């Protein structure tokens, strides 16, 4: 699986341990880098402060530069195109997860009826919905002489409409409808509806501009503030009554849901940002368990490239840190099919040895299929030098063989928590194989991994599905969030759920009206790194030409 | 379960000690400890006196401008103690303590016990004492009605602005509820270099008194209750009571030309004598050990990591490699055991994330400024703190950031109160006495 | 005990590991090299001190204290200085956390790192160049296999030189063919030096193998130690079974 | 100076009573409500889902629809181009304050030559900040292998010296200065210098597209990083050794200036977010005192401006709440130069009665200058209808008069607290005298207001300087927020200070190669209005044409 | 919570987790084994009574405990770990679905600030929910104090005033 794109990149064999360096021209051998230098002259011949400047400090390229195949594609691409700065489809990822809020309709409805006196039917709640796709974008629709946001910067705003009462379902225009029976297979559809149950919801997605300007927790305010002025509207009560701070407080708090929840005083932030956003989440964020319901590695695969770009790239590279970032932090697990390589084959020995999600969890199926896959993913690149030197940091490594074995006892139990406990396993063996593990502080979590795994204390326990950058261990370190999401995925997919801890936020997210396409972030983020994904948010229009 | 209790000279100062007299809900000195936390404060009037005298209030660099003042705090603090103690006191006969120190710069204010009591935010002693500090300036240095907003920022700094006392002159070893990382934090949150501010740089006592604030945390948090009390009973007895003079003893004979590896393997024979572990089976040449007593061989095993950090930073006079000692000690202490090390994995586990932002770009520091509530250092339940403590205690003179930097304050007023400064005697004997 | 192994690899980890074991000298390097090689001070000026010494320092009323001897650059206040080590995958004699663990029994008042493309120890400033020599010129160190650098790391995970050397993108050793040696040009930051400090003589892929402490399958395959293996999974299970309950 | 916009904006004379209404041709008179039909339809016939539909609910403009005259400037604009969403001059200059972090370079020095043992040297110096200007926009400087950002989107991020130490000031390169005497007045300078004494410091202004990505939290860890890459750098250390964290410590906290604060659970934010920024630290950032030395009215007007905008409009109107939002609780107080005819009458008023800024603080003053102005600008409302008829809601009317008694009562004593203490009473005055105030919680601030003033107790008192919108009063409501960094301003500005509560943020926000130009806000809106302003982070690079 | 793993609240299910067991039934069971988790001495004030046929539990720990702590709600902690202790080896619970009790008492915490979509429940709740330094007795719900006095008007007007002027 990673033979084509060794190949592309070295030489030499895969399998030979002797190359030239020195001999690439430094800096400029990277097409990339030279339109960098291009534009910092530009700038500093405007502005007057130096900018980038090559022949400060390290002279990059003393060996050969990569390019790197995203995995499951045929796209090459320098390293400097996949950092998220640098790619559009990354960033539309982020701006799309952190603009959604769903919000409970119930008892709003309750409330109209009970308090307002007013009745509830599906003719009026489309004529809601038309309405709240007025208002959301910023349109007016009580008070005179009102200013209004130019549409041309939201076209990516617009509400939706979850019910697994199905009977209500089709009497909802087909346009506000989010149907989770045509976006999804026979199976996970009718387990989705009975998860969600005859309860009804108001899935809305802000305008991204505005998350560029603002926070996440701005979504939420925005969601509770239009949604109220539109049931106004539409049910003429009252501009400013009593009961419509219940909509206020139903919205706000009572019936709301934020793809992340708020952080503590070191790591301060409001709702929707990246590190109260969990794993089981992030991976019901991820479609592919929509469109490849019997291939359990894809999925899984899928979810890790999404979480180490968000949670790695994004958020510890950027939030959390800063400067130039963890690109290849993220990447390892990513491009050149190296880890899809490991997974396939640690499914091919559980899918052999023990059934797909047909093993008890016990401590003898993790100390078997964690060292079976580690050893394997360790073979691999003492064989192969080429995959050394490609992956040339040991947290990446680490990250990978974990990665591989984690999911892979995943894959024979179907319970995320026997999984993570083979993710601690391996690395402890990828440990004493090496004599190293990853950075400094790559191992704080994987050396209280063990005993935190199972434990039920205070800030202890707790199932991966519900962990997340907040998990007091989680909190710090590359090369473990997004891996993480994958073990819940790979958990849940092996088993066939069509969700891993959240029924809505998955329908929601398979709407086709979203910018990102969330079935295949690895295509996406390759169609990033071409310059070929149309974003969101720019301001194009209210500037000059 | 009894162990004996030893002073920091290595001498005997109690019996067979019942494990469960050490509980901070059973002994009375930490639950006044506890009590003598709530009610503590500390007030620097020349900070203050110095903020109003050049309108520098709210910390940071900030000025406001035309808004200078010269009143004389100092030389008033006789005065403005005596007005304190008036608006503070319950009862004649109760123990409130208003003392100025050190000419009158600074002020130690203790809240009647009788405030506490009825107290629910452990802080709250901060805003008390300081709001009779802001009160007694006022009416003592004449304070203009439209000038005195200037000294409520002048002791509180950018309260309500900021969510602390920002760049204010008020201090406490707690500090804001609102900063913690979770529930019962708050005995966690406080600096190592508060820690061994407070102690004096004595390097005993400052392991106790990490070890005791920890340990009530881990009691607070529910981590010492059910099938886990006697993990952390124990483990609190041989860390910072110096149990059966474990950690003197060893250090006592490491202490010349030792090491951290020969520490790790005075630890194995020593449970190895005392039938705390045993031989599980004998692989091709290496023997594997099991334990007969898991808490105790823990208490074991982090008594060691005490004194493996006495013995290594002690030698180098330089704290920093603490982390690297936390790790190693563990790391090695397993590879010749076949057992977990302190806290299963996660003693170890904090020394990694420990010694990477102690030696990095991305955050942390040197090791003083670190705490129980420290995002970097939160995950070991209450054993590797006091291990921390003893480090920046020996610490000769070569952090940027000392006690002397971090927690000056503290450790002039603090250091005057003699539970905090020496907390092993009053402890132990509180143990000794509830023991009866 | 030191390590648990059944293997070669396993046995040079508890050789390294253990004080009693002679570590075998290949070089012979004068200090005033090794002080130009970790290039903090000139060899000729005396120590810079972060500290005053103790000897003439208000020491604090401590027990601990007067139980521990200082070692002699905490006795003169010495400022602490490091040096950082790069070992190949590819059969290099000492790998990081190896070289931590060796540390930790060898030597006093050691502070270090072990991560996967460096390893630093950081210590007094004349104790340093005295534990660097032991480091540099014995069967631990090699000048193709093992590399001095202190910035600038990358190298380890890398394929060798066509000359057999590990990758150096600062070029701070040099192989000089006309003695067979390799020297350093540079210091361990990249500062270019006044004269080349001879290191050389690097040994052939069979010497490395019969004293490397790298699991590899193309030597000694992690795999194949099924004792280290059994051990490793003995300290997660008791681990995962402590943490959810110490026992009983 | 309201009549010129008053007659262009009416037909009628400022006088008349009366006028015709239903006669406009409803929402379909407006150039811009036009426009943004236009784009809906577009955007409904590629999407599928309805958006903005001016028939949904009211009919705007059965009135008139006003247009704006930016207060200062000749340029009319409609309402909609005001909005900030609409305007990029106003997310610009909400992006340079949250992209700002300031780092103190003492300590850092000292770690240098005590711990590490090199020398600092104003040679060094230089070097350092041309490597720190290779690496806060995302250049490498020590590892090999590194991917790199596109200077190309980050064209405005750099780094410049602050320092009150002279002798070093003139042997840094003038590219990498801040120079207190070259863009400040000469007393002005002096004050300054003195203020800062011989301590140096940092400004890091991090890429814009950072700020759109992420949040302001992000901005301090990004200055930290890249500044401890560059001291690594440039001064040879190891690249990660035990001092090193010295300078993560000094950077992140120890010597650290943020242009804002953390808030609390309810509103959980990090820093630099526009509510943990207080009122004379965001008086501070406007650089109107710089140019308009001599006219305390201009200086104090012009920081309203900015104040209003991105506390009522970008804070309150988004953040806190959001959807249409709030342009003209803001636009009530920078448009049509009414606040503008109030304040310098006011200003003419004390400048008769008492001196400028001669007047002691007492009861007598406040009860006199508040009283006078506050009447005069009711007084204006009542004799022109059609001021009355621009400005309709009370909320801003209010806003209007007490920012106008406010701040006179600061010109009279030149301190923020009295002057505050009359906003406090001309609110109260304009409740009997229209019996009315603003909307429903409009009065909570002024009502606790009198008491809370000149309080001294827990969360009660504090100088207004350094008040904010976490002040428990201020956090919720319009129309106040602004208006007091105006005050404080106003009594700043009356006593000739250079600035109002911090020396090192004003000489930081004086500098040129800021994008907004802070010197006047007022002009730069309607740059924006007008479409005609260039903001940074725009995404045009790495997206297809 | 436990019988169709809805943990972590607002909506959330793990799927292929639920777990079968009878709390309420062994109410009394339970009980017993946190009273001895809980106490400190023979003759204190700790009562732990079931309420409501088993549905209910009220857990006052011991004077003994309070006296030591600084956070006002930890109590909950205490308590809260009693259940989950007591709820494993009363049910029987196997240690790899533990964590699984852990989530039903205790919500999504540590991930979240809070015992999201917990079982647990105090007059006081988190102090990082905290407005200001001693905001902690201010932080409960007028609802909360009308529930707690029965809708009694005089004695709501009452717990409402000697809890703020405290
Ligand atoms: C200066 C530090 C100390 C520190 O706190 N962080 C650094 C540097 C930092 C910088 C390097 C940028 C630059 O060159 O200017 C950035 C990019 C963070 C930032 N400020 O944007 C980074 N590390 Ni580092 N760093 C990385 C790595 C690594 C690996 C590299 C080993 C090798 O043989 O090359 C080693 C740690 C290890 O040995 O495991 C490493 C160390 C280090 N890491 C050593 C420098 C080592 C050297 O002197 O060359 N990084 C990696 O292993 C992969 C990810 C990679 C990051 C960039 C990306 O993800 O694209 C980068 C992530
Ligand atoms: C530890 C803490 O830093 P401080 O010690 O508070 O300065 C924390 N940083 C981080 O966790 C940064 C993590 C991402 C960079 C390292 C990745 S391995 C923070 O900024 O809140
Ligand atoms: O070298 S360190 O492990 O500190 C950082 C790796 S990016
Ligand atoms: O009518 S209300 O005062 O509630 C809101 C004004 S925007």
């Amino acid at each position: 699986l990673f033979m084509k794109a060794l190949k592309e990149k070295f030489e030499e064999s895969p399998e030979e341990k002797y190359t030239k360096f020195y001999i690439f021209g430094g800096w400029k051998q990277s097409e990339r880098k030279k339109e960098f230098k291009e534009w910092a002259d530009k700038i500093v011949e405007e502005r007057g402060v130096p900018h980038y400047n090559p022949d400060i400090g390290v002279p990059l390229g003393q060996r050969k530069l990569m390019s790197y195949q995203v995995s499951g594609t045929d796209v090459f691409v320098e390293g400097d195109d996949l950092t998220f700065v640098n790619n559009a489809a990354m960033q539309q990822m982020w701006d799309d997860i952190r603009r959604t809020v769903i919000v409970g309709m119930d008892t709003a409805h309750r409330v109209l009826e009970r308090r307002l006196g007013k009745e509830v039917t599906p003719e009026t709640i489309n004529e809601y919905m038309e309405t709240l796709n007025h208002a959301l974008p910023g349109g007016a629709v009580v008070q005179e002489h009102m200013v209004e946001i130019h549409p041309g910067l939201t076209w990516d705003c617009y509400a939706k409409i979850i019910t697994g009462d199905l009977e209500l379902a089709d009497e909802i225009d087909d346009k506000f409808l989010i149907d989770i029976e045509k976006l999804f297979p026979e199976e996970q559809a009718e387990q989705l509806i009975k998860a969600i149950g005859n309860r009804t919801y108001q899935v809305c997605r802000m305008p991204t501009i505005v998350g560029h300007v603002c926070d996440g927790a701005t979504m939420y305010r925005w969601a509770a503030m239009q949604i109220a002025m539109s049931f106004i509207c539409a049910y003429k009560i009252a501009a400013g009554e009593a009961a419509v701070s219940d909509f206020a407080f139903a919205s706000k708090h009572a019936e709301v849901i934020n793809m992340g929840e708020m952080l503590p005083a070191r790591r301060a932030r409001g709702e929707n940002e990246p590190g109260g956003v969990p794993f089981g989440v992030l991976a019901d964020c991820v479609q592919t368990m929509r469109k490849y319901p019997d291939d359990p590695a894809k999925v899984a695969l899928e979810v890790i490239a999404a979480g180490a770009m968000l949670y790695d790239q994004i958020w510890l590279g950027s939030y959390m840190s800063g400067g130039v970032g963890f690109t290849q932090y993220a990447t390892a697990v990513y491009p050149d099919n190296i880890l899809d390589d490991y997974v396939y084959y640690g499914l091919e020995y559980v899918e052999d040895k023990y059934g797909i999600a047909e093993a008890e969890p016990s401590m003898d199926v993790v100390k078997d299929v964690a060292t079976e896959v580690t050893l394997y993913g360790l073979e691999q690149y003492e064989r192969y030098p080429a995959a050394m030197e490609t992956h040339f940091g040991g947290s990446q490594r680490a990250a990978v063989c974990a990665a591989a074995a984690g999911c892979s006892t995943a894959f024979a139990t179907g319970h995320a928590q026997a999984g993570l406990n083979g993710w601690y396993l391996s690395q402890i063996l990828h440990k004493e194989g090496q004599g190293r593990l990853g950075f400094y502080g790559y191992a704080l979590q994987d050396q209280c991994g063990a005993a935190n795994s199972l434990s039920v204390r205070s800030d202890e326990g707790l199932p991966l599905e519900l962990r997340g950058p907040n998990y007091p261990n989680y909190a710090m370190n590359v090369g473990h969030l997004g891996e993480y999401a994958g073990i819940v995925q790979a958990a849940h997919a092996a088993r066939g759920d069509a969700f891993c801890v959240h029924p809505v936020i998955k329908v929601a997210f398979a709407d086709e009206n979203l910018v990102f396409d969330f079935t295949e972030p690895r295509k996406e983020f390759a169609k990033g790194a071409l310059r070929e994904f149309e974003p969101a948010g720019e301001r194009d229009l209210i500037v000059p030409a | 379960d009894t162990v004996d209790l030893y002073d920091d000279r290595g001498n005997c100062v109690a019996e067979e000690v019942p494990i469960e007299v050490l509980s901070p809900m059973r002994n009375e000195a930490i639950q006044s400890i506890v009590n003598d936390i709530k009610r503590t404060v500390a007030v620097d009037l020349e900070g203050i006196e110095n903020a109003l005298q050049n309108a520098t209030v709210g910390g940071k660099g900030m000025k406001i401008p035309g808004r200078e003042m010269d009143v004389d705090i100092v030389d008033n603090a006789e005065a403005i103690a005596d007005e304190i103690e008036k608006m503070i006191r319950v009862y004649q006969d109760d123990d409130t303590n208003v003392e100025p120190m050190y000419d009158g710069k600074r002020l130690l204010v203790q809240l009647p016990s009788e405030r506490v009591k009825v107290m629910a935010d452990p802080y709250s002693g901060t805003l008390q004492a300081g709001m009779a500090v802001v009160h007694a300036i006022i009416d003592v240095c004449e304070v203009d009605m439209w000038d005195a907003n200037m000294v409520k920022a002048a002791v509180f700094g950018r309260y309500p602005q900021t969510i602390d006392y920002f760049g204010g002159n008020v201090a406490s070893m707690l500090d804001v509820p609102m900063k913690q990382e979770g529930v019962g934090y708050a005995l966690r949150n406080i600096m190592v270099n508060h820690i061994v501010a407070a102690t004096r740089k004595n390097t005993m006592q400052a392991v106790c008194l990490a070890a005791t604030l920890q340990q009530t945390a881990m009691f607070e948090m529910g981590d010492a209750l059910g099938p886990f009390e006697r993990l952390h009973l124990l483990g609190y007895a041989y860390q910072g009571l110096n149990a059966d003079n474990m950690v003197y003893d060893i250090v006592k004979k490491h202490g010349k030309e030792g090491t951290v590896g020969t520490v790790v393997r005075e630890v194995v024979e020593r449970a190895l004598e005392d039938g705390v572990i045993e031989v599980k089976e004998e692989l091709p040449s290496f023997k594997v050990y099991k334990a007969n007593d898991m808490d105790l061989w823990n208490a074991y095993a982090a008594a060691g990591l005490v004194a493996a950090v006495m013995v290594n930073q002690g030698a180098a006079r330089a704290a920093q490699g603490v982390s690297a000692t936390i790790l190693y000690y563990n790391d090695l202490l397993e590879y010749e055991t076949g057992l977990p090390g302190v806290d299963f994995g996660r003693a170890e586990g904090t020394a990694v994330g420990f010694s990477f932002f102690s030696h990095s770009i991305y955050g942390g520091g040197g090791p003083g400024i670190f705490h129980g509530n420290h995002i970097v250092t939160r995950h070991s339940k209450g054993f590797a703190i006091p291990p921390v403590a003893a480090a920046m205690a020996l610490d000769a003179g070569t952090q940027m950031f000392s006690p002397e930097v971090t927690s000056k304050l503290i450790g002039d007023v603090f250091g005057e109160i003699d539970e905090f400064r020496e907390p092993m005697k009053y402890i132990t004997e509180a143990a000794a006495e509830e023991a009866k | 005990f030191y390590y648990p192994g059944e293997t070669d690899v396993a046995e040079n980890r508890r050789k390294y590991m253990n004080p009693n074991y002679e570590l075998k000298k290949l070089r012979e390097i004068p200090d005033e090299d090794i002080v130009r090689l970790m290039g903090h001070r000139e060899p000729g000026e005396e120590y810079p001190s972060v500290h005053p010494p103790l000897e003439e320092m208000e020491e604090p009323e401590c027990p601990i204290r007067e139980l521990v001897e200082p070692t002699e650059g905490a006795k003169a206040g010495d400022r602490i200085r490091y040096i950082q080590f790069t070992d190949s995958v590819y059969f290099a004699p000492i790998h990081p956390y190896i070289r931590a663990r060796m540390y930790m029994w060898r030597y006093r008042g050691v502070d270090t790192g072990s991560l996967s493309g460096r390893q630093i120890i950081e210590v007094r400033e004349r104790d340093l160049e005295k534990i660097a020599k032991e480091l540099l010129e014995t069967e631990i160190f090699d000048p193709a296999r093992s590399g001095v650098r202190g910035a600038t790391v990358h190298g380890h995970a890398l394929r060798l030189d066509e000359n057999g050397l590990m990758l150096h993108a600062l070029r701070r050793y040099r192989l000089n063919e006309e003695t067979g040696e390799v020297e350093y040009v540079k210091d361990q930051v990249g500062i270019e030096l006044d004269e080349p400090i001879p290191v050389g003589a690097p040994a052939d892929e069979d010497d490395l193998k019969e004293r490397t402490t790298i699991y590899r399958i193309d030597g000694t395959p992690y795999r194949e130690d099924e004792e280290l293996l059994q051990v490793v999974q003995r300290i997660h299970e008791l681990r995962t079974l402590a943490g959810y309950r110490p026992e009983e």
